[PDB]
């Protein structure tokens, strides 16, 4: 059930992003494999961090992490 | 039409409803006695279903055609005390 | 008991079904902030409501005599046979008396939002 | 409604004579629960002349 | 009257009738067949069942124990008529009310049966069926050819036998 | 004619800017007035008193709710010439007294209610007439949502009035449960004496008379009179009085009450009392309408009481009517302008009018004494109407209360006259704005009718003997 | 099995007191309003139970499904402040909350009889002792329910109440729009 | 207007007690009204059977102290 | 019967000793309405009459504008004022 | 601005092209609710003379005759 | 009372897993006409993509902010559910073939959907946060305002047929299905229904409100996949009232040709093939309106809720308040009010 229902967090920072969005895209699709990108972290499983982390940024990360259910 | 695997789960709401239809037919006939429901019953319909159950031994839906009663139904009658409403 | 009855029974005090095994199966170790709320944000003790647009409450308001209006017509299309052509003409009278009502609503312009930061529509005019 | 109306008398014609049989019944059995006392049980609460079945009972337990 | 509720206790009567009242038997049909026979039940006891409402009338309250001679009448009068349909009449007679059973007791279901079934009482017992009130501009619709109302299943053993009288002639 | 009013205001205005609103009032104004013109040749059929039951038998028509029409339609002409018609043409009196959009569709709809109150003869109809009225006069009170004072007594006026309507659906039902029934007429001798039915009725009775401030449940409404604005509250306390006091009237339910008898004793001393420390101008008028109020009171214990009722409603009418005009008149001359809603509040304000104008004053006189029931003028003929009908059906300690009622509110009534005609100093000497014509004339015709009034009473009572009895 | 349903009228009788001690006792209003809901929801049942489902339905779908509703928007979006249920506010009530409960009820239930002696009159009221028969008669032929007579009588034999009622939601319209929006010009 | 009608469209259940005590008021005058009395009583009596509700307290009784 | 006179004599010492709300004072009104409804439609039942449920559905109509009118008025009052009080209306 | 009201009253046929093209909403809807009173003032007595008339009435309980009680015989007891 | 179980259980099997297939139908229809393919690995074909789903969500902490309530949040999702639920009692997949057959089916259907709009309104008072009990608002704003145009769309079609049984209302279509005379109303109802289920185009406070940190549903484990339910039920619940007003419910072809060739008599064959063609007949009406469901997510933009409120209050309002009068008027012309039944 872990494996078939893959949910990850939307946060997407920088142009690692764009391949995100292209594993949703129709040529890979990742709803195939279960995987959902939800935007709240607290129906979220997985994060993703595809950018550059700035240190402007990180304590949204951390917030965005520690907001996730185990 | 071209995409099978889209129509499968389709396929799969469409059977389940339609079995379970099937199903509840049956069971509401086998409820019924080999007669299909009653619907849209007023007033009428349901004392003269009680009448039937007094003319036949308490046999559901059991329907009679002779012409005299059986001299049981003189003193099957049933009146009804309801509780006072408040 | 009839199967009605059953029903509408056992799918309120079966309902907590998941919940109990949602309850009794997973995790539940919280956080400080996962017992937060958001990314970032706060509030000080400023107030406890915002200021809304009228058409926000206005809505709901006049959601009662229109739904008691359309609820009040259950008993013309229960009776439409045996009021023949008198409770005919009396609901159309009535329809019409609260078409009056939704012709003011419309004409005023109620339910519409309206915006304050104009687009500034003046001429460029110069003392010479 | 025409078949119901040609069916009404009959039924009707069966629960008056039912009718006139449980409330002539309830009247004898009170007769033998008022035995030995002026009680009179035919006395009608109405003071018109006109058969009135009980429309009230003691609970039967 | 109301139906009962909130609770409400059946209770019999295990006593008799007076004996100033004769004894009169009952019709003992239950619903479908009477369904099927009520037009020829009117057919027969039209003055029987008018005296018996109008003395009810008349009498102003007391019509339980004023028209008890009356209602016997009529209870005698719906009983020889359901003797003729059994002595004379019953196959087409159970075609029609297990008709009847098989939709919700819509008359609309079961005219293949109903044609038979009246032929036979107005040839035999010389009772027809008529719906009163109209005017001689109106088609009584059991009489009309094609409806825009018909069962969802025709019944079987109806079919059949409507298809053996139109090849035998008796419709 | 109200209904084809309403239904042609509300498109009208709706299609209609700010800017015409007092050009729509003045319209309906002409519109009353033609209806009351044309359509008053009706009095015909109730010749020898032929009463009509309407609309099956849920209206009631008959000479008594006739009169009580055509008064409406004359008090809604009055109220409506005020809003439609500018005092002066100044700044001031553009701030002050401006009509809001749906205001005259409120009144009409109010008026609407009132009759069919007077006209209702079963109770389902006196219950959705009741809630007309009480819903439209609750938003007359809060159409002024600028004012703190008048959104406060919008809002304690649907709370009272709402438990009030609570008592008077509680009374009907029991009617209902005890009798089967929603119908008066279900009435007569027999079922009065046979049935004990004097809880029900008088639960009615006092359901219907709170709502118009008996006591001791009157500080509600005075205070609600005394934040509405004047010209709304000209209006509120004067048309919800005459349409359940007529219904009261007409329907003979309190016949000879000790509880109503009690009550309106009580509204006599409390109506008469209160007013003395008054200093504000709306409080004394709302306790004159008090104590006016427990007089008609005395009338629902008599069985014979139209001729009293009707005069002295009418004579009341034309009275606060020509109360309010005035001090609506002397704001012109005040000194200090309190609001923009109650420009005028205090009586002190009145010092000196007689200075700036005398003829005003002499208005005032002529009505605080048609108040205090000075002949020749009709207050007087009232109050005689009124005594001989109590003391021909046994009322004589409540007659000595009337007349003790009647001495200590002459007190609270010379109040304004006394201030008005004491000396001042900064007189007005010239102004070169004058007040409209139109709204001059209406209440030079007040006051004249209340001075010449009684020349005609001979007549009136002539043609009461043909219409009434 | 019979009378394990006998009890259910006192039973709402039971839940209707307790709900409106929690309406008058919740903190929060909105709680408040919940235990309204659940109130309507016991009235409902009661009339059900003496044979008025569609009042039951009727109600659910017009004071639970718009009016509660309402009650809901307006504290979703006003600030209501409340002062909690206390000993050291309330507590001065007891005496006369007892004696118009004790007057109230006992009035409410001597009303209802016509008797002449006061006692007795509550008397009567306590009497729901003996069942009413239920008989059954074969005239009505046709399937005339509660809410076709409704419509039957109030289009034809009061039409006059339909037409003025319509008048009354005129002004549920024309009322909140002139008391809540502000016209331009 | 809605008196006399059912909640099936038809007679209630204490019509005809009515009828008869309204015939009886159309025969009658004020002063000749207490004619109309036992017409009065079993139209109330209809209404809210309190007669009926004492007889069978009586009846009760009997059954409940003469025999414990 | 007993359910109604029940709810409107407790909805009205709820009304009359609220010194908490003003949300308390409409649910109070709602209530005792409904508590009269339900007397109404009992009677209506036992006596097998019609114009008691004709009084009763009328009542739903007129108090839900009730309902409506009330709950405008009260938002002019915050209009003005920004904050419905414990006391104060 | 571009297509404002030009008015009712300043003609009533270009008014009501206007609203066609611009207010299609409110037009059609109008037209809708006026055109059902109107046929029903106008094509119902048509309907009755040319089509067909109006259907006799239902029976609606009993039909109690009108008359007095006749002697009758048969179906007594015995 | 073993058949009543038995029946109880069947068709609420059938309608809860009917639900958690419509949800792999909407994935994987909105991906083919996305030019791809999923759900497709977490099962054969994608048939286990639902539970998967569930059985992780039901082994998620169950979360619960610091600011927020408890019981709220806990209880709306079931309350909702509850309501979403007990709507398909009355729903006929026959003549008669129901768990309740009321004859009050449509009050009961339309007095239940009443208290849908109670979850949305719950929502925004489980947490201390001021603008989430504003989106709160706009969306019972919108189910409040097209609760409307569904019941007065009910109102017309009850015109025609003056009885509150579903099942009479479906046979009064063995004539006619109300879509033909009133094929305008199919299209308003479905919209309307498409409003009601707070699903795309109309999808304004979920769009709105996983934008900001709140004014939307964060909920987690079980509330949320009680959510999932409620939401793809009130989907076929709301495809069930299109079809038994507007769509002739259970019917088909006249089948009695066909059945006096295969029968000779009554038999539990025949009544199972009965019940097989008419429920088939309801299904595949269900099927259509679910990929019409779909259809419209995949194709249009979102709406606003100023565009929303107008769209509803000053266009389809109107339409409908004008039908009030052209339908009767077309009754009285032709002499053709409805009887009871
Ligand atoms: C609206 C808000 C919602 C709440 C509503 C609450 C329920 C409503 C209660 C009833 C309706 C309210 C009635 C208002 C009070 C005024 C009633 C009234 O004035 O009628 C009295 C009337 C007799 O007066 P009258 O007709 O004028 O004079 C002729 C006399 N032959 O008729 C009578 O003769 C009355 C009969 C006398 C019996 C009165 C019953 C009181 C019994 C209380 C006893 C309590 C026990 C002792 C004390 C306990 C304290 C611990
Ligand atoms: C909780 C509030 C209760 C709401 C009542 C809902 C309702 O009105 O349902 C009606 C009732 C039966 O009514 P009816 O259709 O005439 O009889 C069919 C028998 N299966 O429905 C029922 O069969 C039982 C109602 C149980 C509640
Ligand atoms: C064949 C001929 C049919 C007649 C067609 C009538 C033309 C209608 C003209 C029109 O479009 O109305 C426009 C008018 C104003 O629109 P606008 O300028 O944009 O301003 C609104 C915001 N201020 O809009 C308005 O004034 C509001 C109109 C509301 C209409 C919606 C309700 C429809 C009711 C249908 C029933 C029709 C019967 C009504 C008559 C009532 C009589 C008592
Ligand atoms: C009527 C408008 C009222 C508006 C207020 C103006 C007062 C008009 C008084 C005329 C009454 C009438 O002449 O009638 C007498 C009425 C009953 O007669 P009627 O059935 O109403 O027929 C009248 C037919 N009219 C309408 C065509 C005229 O008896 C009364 O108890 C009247 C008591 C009122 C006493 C107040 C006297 C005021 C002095 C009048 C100086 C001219
Ligand atoms: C279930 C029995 C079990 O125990 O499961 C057994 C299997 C394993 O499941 P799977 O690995 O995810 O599917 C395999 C697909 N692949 C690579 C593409 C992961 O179920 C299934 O394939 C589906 C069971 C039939 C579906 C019925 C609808
Ligand atoms: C109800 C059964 C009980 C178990 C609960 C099952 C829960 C599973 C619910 C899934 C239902 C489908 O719901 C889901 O659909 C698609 C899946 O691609 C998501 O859509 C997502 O995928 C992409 C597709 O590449 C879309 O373009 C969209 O932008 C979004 O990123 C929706 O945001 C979500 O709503």
């Amino acid at each position: 059930a872990r494996q078939g229902s893959f949910w990850p967090v939307t946060f997407g920072l920088a142009c690692c992003a764009v391949e995100m969005m292209h594993v949703s895209a129709p040529r890979y699709d990742q709803d195939r494999l279960g995987i959902i990108f939800r935007a709240s972290p607290r129906q979220s499983d997985i994060m993703i961090v595809a950018g550059t982390l700035t240190n402007k940024m990180a304590p949204v990360l951390r917030q965005v992490y520690d907001q996730m259910p185990e | 039409a071209i995409p099978f695997e889209a129509l499968l789960p389709y396929g799969i709401i469409f059977g389940l409803l339609t079995a379970g239809g099937g199903a509840m037919q049956v069971l509401h006939v086998y409820r019924n006695g080999g007669v299909r429901d009653r619907f849209a019953i007023d007033q009428w319909d349901s004392q003269m279903m009680e009448r039937d159950l007094r003319l036949n031994g308490g046999q559901g839906r059991k329907q009679v055609d002779q012409a005299t009663a059986p001299e049981a139904f003189k003193h099957n009658h049933v009146w009804k005390s309801e509780r006072p409403l408040i | 008991m009839n199967t009605f009855i059953i029903f509408i029974i056992l799918i309120p005090i079966v309902g907590f079904a998941l919940l109990a095994v949602n309850i009794l199966l997973a995790v539940y170790k919280p956080y400080n902030e996962k017992l937060g709320a958001f990314e970032c944000g706060l509030t000080s003790f400023n107030q406890t409501r915002l200021a809304f647009n009228a058409a926000f409450i206005l809505v709901a308001i006049l959601f009662l005599p229109f739904d008691l209006e359309i609820s009040t017509l259950l008993p013309y299309v229960m009776s439409i046979y045996l009021v023949s052509n008198y409770g005919f003409t009396i609901v159309l009278l009535f329809l019409l008396i609260l078409i009056i009502g939704f012709v003011y609503e419309i004409n005023t312009n109620a339910l519409k939002i309206n915006k304050h930061n104009k687009p500034n529509t003046d001429s460029l005019i110069y003392k010479l | 409604l025409w078949a119901r109306i040609y069916l009404m008398p009959l039924l009707q014609a069966e629960e008056d004579r039912q009718t006139v049989r449980r409330s002539i019944a309830q009247l004898e059995r009170e007769k033998e629960i008022m035995k030995g006392t002026g009680f009179d049980v035919d006395k009608s609460v109405y003071n018109d002349g006109k058969f009135h079945a009980p429309a009230l009972m003691i609970p039967p337990k | 009257p109301r139906e009962a509720a909130a609770h409400w206790v059946p209770f019999e009567d295990k006593a008799n009738m007076p004996d100033n009242v004769p004894d009169v038997v009952e019709v003992g049909a239950t619903s479908a067949p009477l369904l099927s026979a009520s037009y020829f039940i009117g057919a027969k006891c039209k003055p029987y069942n008018d005296d018996f409402m109008l003395c009810r009338e008349e009498s102003q309250g007391s019509g339980a124990i004023d028209c008890l001679k009356e209602g016997r009448r009529v209870t005698r009068c719906a009983v020889s008529v359901i003797e003729d349909i059994n002595k004379s009449c019953l196959d087409e007679f159970r075609l029609h009310w297990q008709c009847l059973e098989q939709n919700n007791h819509q008359l609309s279901g079961c005219r293949k049966a109903e044609a038979l079934l009246n032929k036979c009482v107005f040839t035999k017992l010389n009772l027809e069926k008529k719906i009163p009130g109209l005017r001689p501009d109106e088609e009584p619709v059991f009489l009309k050819k094609d409806p825009w109302i018909k069962p969802a299943v025709d019944d079987f053993k109806s079919v059949r036998a409507y298809a053996e009288a139109k090849k035998n002639g008796t419709l | 004619m109200l209904i084809l009013a309403i239904i042609s205001l509300i498109t009208f205005v709706s299609m209609s800017k700010l800017s015409d609103n007092r050009a729509i009032i003045r319209l309906i104004n002409i519109y009353l007035i033609l209806v009351l013109v044309l359509d008053s040749f009706l009095y015909l059929l109730f010749l020898n008193n032929q009463t009509y039951t309407v609309m099956g038998e849920l209206l009631i028509f008959n000479s008594f709710t006739f009169y009580i029409d055509m008064l409406i339609y004359f008090i809604m002409i009055v109220i409506s010439s005020l809003y439609g018609y500018n005092l002066y043409n100044n700044n001031l009196y553009k701030t002050l007294f401006e009509p809001k959009k749906e205001l005259i569709i409120l009144f009409l709809i109010n008026i609407l209610g009132a009759l069919l109150i007077v006209h209702s003869n079963d109770f389902i109809t006196l219950f959705v007439a009741i809630e007309l009225q009480s819903y439209s006069i609750y938003l007359i009170t809060a159409i002024y949502n600028s004012s703190y004072k008048a959104s406060k007594a919008s809002m304690l006026y649907f709370f009272m009035g709402g438990i009030l309507s609570i008592l008077i659906a509680y009374s009907i039902n029991t009617y209902y449960s005890v009798l089967n029934s929603y119908t008066l007429h279900s009435l007569d001798s027999l079922i009065i004496n046979t049935l004990d039915l004097n809880l029900i009725l008088i639960a009615l009775s006092l359901g219907l008379l709170f709502k118009i401030g008996i006591a001791p449940l009157h500080k509600w409404l005075i205070s609600i009179y005394e934040n509405t604005p004047i010209l709304i509250t000209i209006y509120i306390s004067l048309i919800p009085k005459i349409s359940i006091l007529s219904y009261l009237v007409l329907s003979n339910i309190s016949i000879n009450s000790l509880v109503i008898s009690i009550l309106a004793i009580l509204t006599l001393l409390v109506g008469s009392v209160g007013g003395l420390l008054q200093i504000k101008i709306k409080r004394l008028l709302a306790f004159s309408g008090l104590t006016n109020a427990g007089y008609m009171m005395l009338l629902l214990l008599l069985n014979n009481n139209e001729f009293s009722y009707l005069y002295y409603i009418t004579q009341y009418s034309i009275s606060h009517l020509a109360i309010f005009m005035i001090i609506i008149f002397s704001i012109y001359y005040i000194n200090y302008i309190n609001n923009q809603y109650n420009p005028i509040i205090y009586v002190n304000q009145l010092k000196g009018l007689i200075h700036d104008n005398a003829y005003l004053v002499l208005s005032m006189a002529i009505v605080v004494f048609s108040f205090i029931g000075i002949p020749p003028l009709l207050g007087f003929f009232g109050k005689l109407n009124i005594l001989m009908s109590i003391l021909n059906n046994g009322y004589y300690f409540i007659s000595i209360v009337l007349i003790v009622a009647s001495l200590i509110s002459a007190l609270y009534y010379l109040y304004l006259l006394n201030v008005s005609i004491q000396d001042k100093n900064n007189i007005l000497i010239n102004s070169n704005e004058t007040v409209s014509s139109v709204l001059s004339y209406i209440l030079s015709s007040l006051i004249i009718l209340i001075t010449f009034g009684f020349i005609y009473n001979s007549l009136i009572i002539d043609i009461f003997n043909v219409y009434f009895n | 099995m019979m009378y394990l349903t006998y009890y259910f009228i006192e039973i709402t009788i039971f839940l209707a007191i307790l709900c409106t001690i929690f309406i008058i006792s919740a903190k929060n209003p909105m709680v408040s309003i919940l235990y309204m809901i659940a109130l309507f929801v016991i009235a409902a049942m009661y009339l059900y139970l003496i044979g008025l489902g569609i009042f039951s339905l009727l109600y659910i779908m017009i004071y639970i499904g718009a009016i509660a509703v309402l009650f809901l928007f307006i504290i979703t979006l006003l600030d209501i402040n409340s002062t909690e249920l206390s000993v050291k506010s309330n507590i001065r009530d007891l005496p006369l909350v007892l004696i118009s409960l004790i007057v109230l009820t006992i009035s409410g239930l001597m009303i209802y009889s016509n008797d002449s002696i006061l006692i007795n009159k509550l008397l009567e009221a306590f009497g729901n002792d003996y069942n009413t028969i239920i008989t059954q008669d074969w005239f009505n032929i046709e399937n005339t329910t509660l809410l076709t007579t409704i419509g039957n009588v109030l289009l034809t034999n009061n039409a006059f109440i339909l037409l003025v009622l319509a008048i009354v939601l005129l002004l549920g319209i024309i009322g909140p729009i002139s008391i809540t929006m502000k016209h331009k010009e | 207007t809605a008196a006399g009608i059912s909640l099936t469209g038809g007679r209630n259940r204490c019509f005809s007690e009515w009828q008869s005590f309204m015939h009886c008021t159309a025969k009658t005058d004020a002063k000749s009204r207490a004619q109309c009395l036992p017409n009065f009583e079993d139209y109330m009596e209809c209404l809210h059977h309190t007669k009926e509700k004492a007889r069978l307290r009586e009846i009760e009784s009997v059954l409940k102290q003469k025999k414990e | 019967m007993f359910i109604g006179t029940i709810i409107l004599v407790l909805s009205f010492l709820g009304f009359v000793f609220n010194r908490r709300n003003i949300i308390l004072a409409f649910i109070c009104l709602e209530t005792m309405l409904l508590g009269i409804n339900l007397i109404l439609l009992r009677n209506s039942v036992l006596f097998d009459d019609i114009s008691g449920s004709l009084f009763a559905i009328v009542i739903i109509i007129l108090a839900g504008v009730e309902s409506a009118i009330g709950l405008s008025l009260l938002v002019s009052y915050y209009r003005l004022r920004g904050v419905i009080n414990s006391y104060g209306i | 601005m571009i297509n404002a009201n030009p008015g009712f009253w300043n003609g009533p046929f270009r008014y009501l092209r206007w609203s066609a093209h611009n207010r299609p909403h409110l037009f059609f809807a109008f037209a809708i609710g006026i055109a059902g009173p109107v046929a029903a003032l106008t094509l119902t007595p048509l309907r009755r003379k040319y089509l067909y008339p109006d259907h006799s009435p239902l029976p609606q309980s009993y039909p109690l005759p009108q008359r007095a009680r006749e002697q009758l015989t048969g179906f007594d007891d015995e | 009372m073993i058949i009543n179980i038995v029946e109880i259980l069947i068709f609420l099997v059938c309608v809860l897993f009917s639900v958690a297939y419509l949800t792999v139908a909407e994935r994987k229809t909105l991906a083919y006409m996305q030019r791809r393919l999923g759900p497709n690995f977490v099962g054969y074909y994608g048939l286990l993509q639902a539970f998967a789903d569930a059985v992780k969500l039901l082994l998620k902490e169950i979360v619960l902010p610091k600011e927020s309530n408890y019981i709220i949040l806990v209880i709306s999702p079931l309350i909702t559910l509850i309501t979403a639920l007990i709507g398909w009692v009355v729903i006929p997949l026959g003549p008669g073939i129901t768990l309740g057959e009321l004859n009050l089916g449509i009050l009961f259907s339309l007095a239940i959907g009443s208290l849908g709009v109670f979850g949305s309104l719950l929502s925004g008072w489980s947490s201390n946060s001021k603008y989430s009990l504003l989106g709160s608002i706009r969306s019972t704003a919108q189910l409040i305002s097209y609760e409307l145009i569904l019941t007065s769309i009910f109102i017309i079609i009850i015109m025609f047929v003056s009885s509150l049984n579903i099942t009479t209302i479906i046979e009064t279509q063995r004539v006619v299905w109300y879509c033909i005379p009133l094929l305008p109303l199919l299209l308003i109802f479905f919209i309307a229904s498409v409003a009601e289920t707070a699903r795309p185009p109309f999808d304004l406070t979920e769009s709105e409100s996983e934008l900001v940190a709140g004014y939307f549903t964060e909920y987690s484990g079980s509330p949320f996949v009680f959510f999932f339910l409620a939401e793809y039920s009130n989907i076929i619940l709301i495809s069930a009232f299109n079809g038994y007003l507007l769509l002739g419910g259970y019917l088909s072809f006249n089948y009695s040709y066909l059945f006096n060739i295969l029968f000779n008599d009554y038999s539990y064959v025949s009544f199972l093939f009965e019940g097989l063609i008419n429920s088939s007949a309801y299904a595949i009406k269900l099927v259509f309106l679910m990929f019409s469901f779909i259809w419209v997510r995949a194709a249009f933009p979102r709406f606003t809720y100023d565009n929303l409120i107008n769209f509803c209050w000053i266009i389809l309002l109107p339409l409908l308040f004008g039908i009030f009068l052209i339908i009767p008027s077309t009754l009285y012309i032709f002499d053709s009010f409805p009887t009871l039944i």
